[PDB]
């Protein structure tokens, strides 16, 4: 992949500190997915997943 | 003739083929409007109506 | 030439798994040539995958 | 016309020859999509002359790449209009400027 | 409850201008705000009825690419202009017929056009041409149907005589949308919600009967979810 | 195709095979042994070359019996 | 001057404004760029070329 | 006519597991299936009222960062173990309160919860904690609640530890547009929405409930 595919996979994989949501606990990507859906947590959230 | 269009003819009689359709005909993808005609005829030659 | 509706059926049919083959010039390698399956667009321009 | 230009539109549109510049100045005694007559100042006029000015547009031609030739007036009956004034627009011309 | 939710409802039509208004829905829960914000603004930019003009025929003229005598604009600018022109027809009527007559110098608009009063001209003054001589003069027939949606005129299925000029029609009356959410004061409760949505439209339609409208569209949609079966 | 190759070995070899069953399907009167599934016949000959129904020992085989009969 | 004519028509310094995806009605997580250009149509056109 | 509009023909739903499913919807007017997906989605994801753990009482435990002695797990990962507790309350209870406790060595599971016949687990086998010294036991006290969507711990910010709340039964749902053609009208959309729930509702259901809320949201309009 190239441009805008490889741009977005690295936005999305970024690492921001003190983001909404840091410190939660999820019990996967699935969760994950809700939580971002939700506005409960950014994309960048250093979290804990199973 | 091929002999099957003989036997064509000698069913149905039909028989026009004095002349050949040579036309000018609107190009394939082409829709248009006719804003202007224009006719030059060779000194000599009758003036059709148009 | 009239292009009924079942002319395009029939088309849809016809292409529903026969491969097309795509060439960009120039063609450097063998990979500027590829067989792709065709789907059918509305339009005049051909689409490509990224 | 451009938003941004950088104010050579004019110089083009008017040194093309696709716009229609006043030859004299005067006032347009008639407008038409078609036709412009522009009676001319007293003071620009070669002794024992008509007195008006004829553009007749160029309306819907095409052009060598099949393209369209149209001229556009600009001007309403009665306007003043002083020498090198555009009164029709050519094909991408926008009051003289080039769009 | 926890289980039932707050209906809103029509609280407040305003009427900035003939083609601006705002409309005010509350309560809303939370979330259920931009729901219907976002679900409204893509119905009514999509899907809402309108009238336009399709079809005119002005004495004398073959053509759009050509001009008339005493007119300053083409009768390609004319049927632009034309494109402009936001009708009312009276329910009921798919197609009406209305007539512009006029003579004389001025700018032609559209409080000119002769209509059997089962239409409405929203703007009148609309320009439609200028003529520019004494002697000039204009007689066109305009025909304007419903419909829905952009319809061009060579997407139209095909006699039609000569003189006939075809005019793509955008039936859409709906130009601009908006909307926000933000708090209602609602007896003691905090977490309800006001959504305010703008509509800028060229004055056909009525705000009311366009939320109504998009409303029963998306009911209509959602129908086949509230019964959810193979078909 | 990756299982037909793995089938087969040689893609080459895969597509001679292929048409072979193909023109059977389609010029000839033969029958696909697999749900055909709205498919081309060189689909069909591809899915059975994955299967393990069609080779080129069994395509000589039936011909063989064919001539005999 | 150009930040100037931006605080004039009251616009943003930086060009930037928040933009929201008419799909989802969300905002994106950017500001984005938004002004006007002068564009052209050449004379490429896919009625020609195909 | 300007006030018809087309409505899906074909639905077809396919059925992976009991709580995961495919409902594909075709034909829908040009931009209709991301209207639907978008509002079906956002209901059903923060909206939809649902029942689950909330709150929690562990003996001996004061703060969430505390450690346990003979649990395996952190406190931590035993309230994500609570957040993944399937849970159906009967109508007209808000609030509940259940109790689990467990001496020995081995995995506690939330088949080992005793209640008051009002609260049903769907998922018995979920595994709350791991008991590794048979000296050790397990006392908790758990709250179970109604609410609505998806309510973490730190929006609602004594010794009692705080769950993210996942009231909606929803786990996961994507939605994907497609194109669709009736005739020579290739411009129509084809819904697809991939859905999992936890157990408590089958994702038909869940899919009539957002609906049903959507739709009587509207009532006052139509």
């Amino acid at each position: 992949p190239s441009q805008d595919v490889v741009l977005g996979l690295y936005y999305m994989t970024r690492e921001k500190i003190n983001a909404k949501g840091e410190g939660m606990y999820l019990t996967g990507p699935a969760e994950a997915e809700k939580a971002y859906r939700t506005k409960t947590a950014e994309l960048h959230a250093r979290v804990k997943v199973r | 003739l091929t002999p099957e269009e003989k036997l064509l003819r000698a069913i149905f009689g039909e028989k026009a083929s004095d002349v050949k359709d040579t036309s000018l005909r609107v190009p394939n993808s082409v829709a248009g409007t006719v804003i202007d005609v224009q006719v030059f005829t060779r000194d000599g030659v009758e003036k059709d109506k148009r | 030439e009239r292009e009924e509706a079942v002319v395009w059926d029939i088309l849809d049919e016809v292409i529903r798994e026969h491969p097309v083959l795509l060439n960009r010039a120039p063609t450097l390698h063998r990979l500027g040539i590829q067989a792709f399956e065709p789907v059918l667009i509305e339009g005049k321009a051909i689409q490509l995958h990224p | 016309k451009p938003l941004v230009g950088t104010g050579i539109e004019r110089n083009v549109a008017v040194d093309s020859g696709v716009t229609a510049v006043a030859k004299r100045g005067g006032v347009i005694q008639s407008v038409d999509a078609s036709r412009i007559v522009v009676k001319v100042n007293e003071e620009e006029l070669i002794p024992g002359e008509a007195g008006i000015d004829i553009y007749n547009l160029t309306k819907y031609t095409r052009s060598n790449q099949n393209t369209c030739i149209n001229q556009r007036p600009c001007v309403m009956p009665g306007e003043p209009v002083a020498r090198g004034d555009v009164l029709a627009d050519g094909p991408s011309t926008d009051l003289g400027e080039l769009a | 409850s926890v289980t039932e939710f707050l209906k809103p409802r029509l609280v407040d039509i305003e009427q900035i201008s003939t083609t601006h208004a705002k409309v005010t829905l509350e309560p809303l829960e939370r979330g259920f705000g931009h729901t219907l914000g976002n679900a409204l603004r893509r119905i009514l930019l999509s899907s809402m009825p309108g009238c336009a003009v399709t079809e005119v025929e002005i004495e004398g003229v073959l053509h759009e690419y050509s001009t008339k005598e005493g007119v300053q604009e083409d009768i390609l600018e004319i049927l632009l202009n034309l494109k402009g022109l936001a009708v009312r027809v009276a329910e009921g009527k798919d197609e009406v017929f209305i007539t512009l007559n006029k003579s004389g110098s001025g700018p032609v608009v559209a409080g000119d056009i002769t209509h059997d009063g089962d239409v409405e001209i929203v703007n009148p003054e609309h320009v439609i041409c200028h003529l520019t001589s004494d002697n000039a003069a204009i007689a066109m027939r305009i025909k304007v149907e419903r419909g829905r949606g952009y319809v061009p005129a060579s997407a139209r299925i095909h006699e039609r005589p000569i003189g006939r000029l075809l005019v793509d029609a955008t039936f859409s009356p709906v130009d601009k949308i908006a909307y926000s959410v933000e708090a209602a004061r609602v007896e003691q409760r905090t977490d309800l919600d006001k959504l305010v949505i703008d509509m800028e439209t060229n004055g056909t339609l009525e705000p009311e009967e366009a939320i109504r409208r998009a409303a029963t569209i998306l009911a209509e949609q959602l129908d086949a979810f509230v019964d959810l079966r193979d078909v | 195709v990756q299982d037909a190759v793995e089938k087969i070995g040689n893609r080459f070899d895969l597509v001679l095979v292929a048409a072979r069953r193909a023109r059977q399907m389609q010029s000839g009167g033969k029958d696909a042994l697999v749900p055909e599934e709205n498919d081309k016949p060189t689909v069909i000959a591809l899915r059975e070359i994955e299967e393990g129904l069609i080779t080129k020992d069994v395509l000589d085989a039936r011909e063989r019996q064919e001539q005999q009969e | 001057s150009i930040k100037a004519m931006l605080e004039l028509a009251d616009l943003p310094a930086s060009g930037q404004l928040t933009l929201f995806d008419g799909r989802t009605g969300d905002a994106f997580e950017r500001p984005v760029t938004v002004g006007y250009m002068y564009m052209l149509k050449l004379n490429h056109l896919v009625d020609d070329k195909m």
